[PDB]
């Protein structure tokens, strides 16, 4: 612009015509004049002006107010409470307009991570996503998603336009290499397997009504269609779809990548993979 | 594919069919007085609370018994 | 008989009134709500359903 | 004048030496010696028969697994 | 014999994987608005003295901020071209709702606009309108 | 408190806060009532009613609490189920 046709006329920029933005730095003040001198801000003889007052907290000896007040367990077990990030129907929709996630392919936490669509803090007792009912109204997208948990509403919205939606677990150890896999392979260890829920989320991952992967698969066509009356549309057929391959893929319940089995390494660097040919190794991870 | 002694074949062997989960289940249209949703006619209005209202003609409508 | 009138010959729908009373009265609300219990935040709340923003 | 030339990251495998004293412990185990093969294939030369559990450890890891 | 046999037919999946580094263009819809609400820049570009340009992400950059927990304000940013035209458009825009003339800042250097409250929702709306 | 460590050089949260209160994203905290379960028998019903609750702290109560806690203490936390989901946001307030 015009700008740039001033620099033609202004003499050259070196070293010795630099300047910083105004206002970008502030002045710090010395105690040496008489304005902040002398007795230097501090005050008169006394404890505080010395440098030795009491503590924070410190009432001057009656019982503090933070020590007076019992104690109660608002906190107990907090750093073992389990953590899951909302995922709400807004932002998925918004993410499959944009292109940044592929809803031809299967949908899951890896596809997710990939996208900057959520960000996963293990460390920070992070165990998976949940879906969030927000913005069912809108959502108009055919996809096959797994997710930690899902509520009854976002379970509707999904199968309503005819997709599949699954409620899947992951351990601790096996979460970290989910979301991070490149980083894994680049150790050079076998593939580990994954564990069952333990023994409190059983029951949440063998009912049907909640999507679970180790759920009677003869009980699904009950469920779907009780939600299909309940929330009035009617249950779409998915065989006829040509995509139903896509659509009814499974990973096995200790796996973690759709195409790779326990026990694999992964030799990146010259594009192979190695399969043990033990009798005991194969039949550990098998188990 | 890979498969382990959790796999859902061997947990569940009965129902070991490809489709069984998918399929449409049959009958059903007696069940919990199965309400037609053709005959009904549904409409959206914005009113916050964003209200539905559900209208049928009632003498007409024959899905329910005339007594 | 009235629902008649309406509709046979004055020939329009009929209209229904509903008595209403006015809304109840809180004092304007705090940053600190200092000694009050925690119900103080649902009397100043217009919706029951969560919401989650940018997630 | 003219440059030097720029810094560069050494390539290739690193095998530390055993005896020296002052190695670091860290490069010596055998985490170490498995990351090289990740890293770098078979240039390393790292037997892939090592990189699964030996049959002793085999034992403690499914033992370990039955207790909890 | 070695314990170990491989094979190079199952690394498409390792493939899959990869993550990317770059952000994709946004695809091609049949019909606009897309659902989420998304709508892409109208061809041809207007002719006006000043463009707005799209953040990386392809939304238009206007953001609510705050300050002193209590000074709320709207800010337009990627402008190009003559920053007082905008200025003034803006003002004849939002004067009838407010029943007075906003108050704003230029700032020249970073090519941004700052008005007193929150506008946002209009101003998106208003912005699209001239199709940038 | 310790405002640098020996072995890390951070500041150190004081645990007696955190054995006491409870934090609110948005800013505010929670307590119970000094007594409430003390000496019931001699207590009127309508006392005993107020003790039982919960209840806010003042300005320079929660001022004085945030300088006892690390940033750890005051994050967002996603716990599935939780009880308070609704508390740690505002609604309609001008301020
Ligand atoms: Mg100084
Ligand atoms: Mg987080
Ligand atoms: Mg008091």
């Amino acid at each position: 612009g015009t700008s740039l046709d001033l620099l033609r006329s202004l003499p050259r920029v070196s070293l010795a015509n630099l300047k910083p933005s105004p206002n970008s730095r502030k002045r710090e003040r010395r105690p040496r004049d008489r304005r902040r001198g002398r007795k230097c801000g501090r005050g008169h003889k006394g404890e505080r002006q010395r440098g030795t007052r009491p503590r924070l907290g410190f009432e001057g000896g009656q019982t503090p107010f933070y020590i007076r007040i019992p104690k109660y367990g608002f906190n107990e077990g907090h750093s073992f409470r389990h953590q899951y990030q909302p995922l709400s129907l807004r932002r998925l929709q918004y993410l499959i307009d944009l292109g940044r996630v592929d809803p031809t392919q299967p949908i899951d936490l890896t596809q997710l991570v990939n996208g900057r669509g959520v960000t996963i803090q293990p460390l920070k007792r992070d165990y998976g996503v949940q879906l969030v009912e927000e913005g069912a109204d809108t959502f108009q997208a055919k996809i096959n998603i797994e997710v930690q948990l899902a509520s009854e509403l976002a379970i509707a919205a999904i199968e309503k336009n005819g997709g599949v939606v699954t409620t899947a677990f992951y351990d601790p150890r096996s979460l970290e290499i989910l979301c991070k896999p490149i980083p894994f392979f680049l150790r050079g260890q076998p593939i580990p397997k994954r564990m069952l829920p333990p023994e409190s989320l059983v029951p949440y991952y063998t009912d049907a009504k909640n999507r679970g992967y180790l759920a009677d698969p003869a009980k699904f066509p009950e469920a779907r269609l009780e939600l299909a009356m309940k929330f009035g549309y009617v249950l779409p057929d998915i065989t006829k779809d040509e995509l139903f391959r896509m659509l009814s893929a499974r990973k096995d319940p200790r796996q973690i990548f759709f195409g790779l089995a326990p026990g694999w390494v992964v030799n990146m660097a010259d594009k192979k993979i190695l399969k043990p040919t033990d009798e005991n190794l194969l039949k550990y991870y098998s188990s | 594919t890979f498969q382990s002694i959790y796999s859902l074949d061997k947990l569940y062997p009965e129902s070991k069919g490809a489709d069984t989960a998918w399929k449409v289940p049959e009958h059903a249209k007696q069940a919990s007085s199965y309400i037609p949703l053709d005959r009904l006619s549904i409409s959206y209005c914005r009113s916050v609370n964003s209200k539905a209202e559900v209208r049928f003609h009632l003498a007409s409508a024959d899905w329910i018994e005339e007594p | 008989s009235v629902t008649h009138t309406f509709h046979q010959l004055l020939d329009m729908r009929e209209p229904v009134f509903e008595f209403v009373r006015p809304p109840p009265y809180h004092p304007k609300q705090k940053r600190f709500p200092h000694e009050q219990p925690l119900r103080y935040l649902d009397r100043y709340r217009d919706s029951h359903e969560p919401t989650y923003g940018i997630y | 004048y003219r440059a030097p030339p720029p810094p560069r990251r050494r390539p290739g495998p690193h095998s530390p030496d055993p005896e020296n004293l002052l190695t670091p412990r860290w490069q010596l185990t055998p985490r170490y010696v498995a990351k090289q093969f990740g890293r770098h294939g078979a240039i390393s030369g790292v037997p892939p028969a090592s990189l699964w559990p030996t049959p002793e450890q085999l034992r403690e890891l499914e033992a370990e697994e039955q207790e909890w | 014999n070695p314990g170990f046999v491989e094979s190079v037919d199952e690394y498409q999946f390792v493939e899959r994987l990869l993550p990317p580094t770059k952000i994709p263009e946004p695809p091609k819809h049949k019909h606009y608005p897309t659902p989420s609400g998304w709508q892409p820049p109208r061809d041809p570009l207007p002719s006006l003295p000043y463009f707005v340009r799209r953040s990386r992400m392809h939304n238009i950059p206007v953001y609510k901020e705050i300050t002193h927990g209590n000074r709320q304000m709207t800010l337009i940013r990627k402008v190009e071209g003559d920053i007082w035209a905008l200025q003034k458009d803006v003002e004849e825009f939002l004067s009838p709702l407010l029943g007075k003339t906003p108050i704003t800042q230029v700032n020249e250097v970073t090519g941004t606009l700052r008005i007193k409250g929150y506008f946002d929702e209009q101003l998106k709306a208003w912005l699209l309108e001239k199709g940038f | 408190l310790t405002y640098c460590s020996t072995r890390k050089g951070k500041r150190k949260t004081v645990k007696s806060v955190v054995h006491r209160f409870l934090r609110l994203h948005s800013g505010l905290w929670l307590r119970r009532k000094a007594g409430y379960k003390k000496k019931l028998w001699k207590k009127s019903t309508a006392r005993k009613k107020r003790l039982r609750e919960f209840v806010f702290c003042s300005k320079t109560q929660s001022k004085l609490l945030d300088k006892m806690t690390t940033s750890f203490w005051k994050r967002r936390n996603w716990y599935a189920g939780d009880p308070y989901q609704m508390y740690h946001d505002r609604t309609n307030l001008r301020v």
